[PDB]
C-alpha cells in the first residue's frame, strides 16, 4: 500500500519547507555588491 | 536569470595568509634580488691570477664572489 496520513502530512509539510528554503537561495539582483577594485 | 548561492567555506583567512606570505618572502626577496644584480654587474667577480712572489694573500683573497670574499 501507499502511506500512511501521518507519512503523506509530514512529507507535505517537509516539501513545503524545502522548496520555500530553495527558493531563498536565489540571489537578488543586486548581488554579489563587489567592492570598487 | 537562475543564479543560485552556492555555499562554500570562508576563503577570505586563507587568502590573507597567502598574501601576507608573498609580501613578506617579497618585501626582503626584491632587494636582495636587486642588490645581487648590482654587484654582479657593477663589481663583478674576480680573475684567477698566480701569486706574486714574497706575497701572502689573505684568507679571504682566495675566492670568486664578492659576497662569498665579505
Amino acid at each position: 500500500s501507499g502511506y500512511t496520513p501521518d507519512e503523506k502530512l509530514r512529507l507535505q509539510q517537509l516539501r513545503e519547507l524545502r522548496r520555500r528554503w530553495l527558493k531563498d537561495q536565489e540571489l537578488s539582483p543586486r548581488e554579489p555588491v563587489l567592492p570598487p577594485r | 536569470g537562475k543564479r543560485l548561492f552556492i555555499i562554500k567555506p570562508s576563503g577570505f583567512y586563507d587568502k590573507r595568509f597567502l598574501k601576507l606570505l608573498r609580501f613578506y618572502i617579497l618585501l626582503t626577496g626584491i632587494p636582495v634580488v636587486i642588490g645581487i644584480t648590482l654587484i654582479n654587474v657593477f663589481i663583478g667577480e674576480a680573475e684567477l691570477a698566480e701569486i706574486p712572489e714574497g706575497y701572502v694573500p689573505e684568507h679571504w683573497e682566495y675566492f670568486k664572489h664578492p659576497i662569498s670574499r665579505w
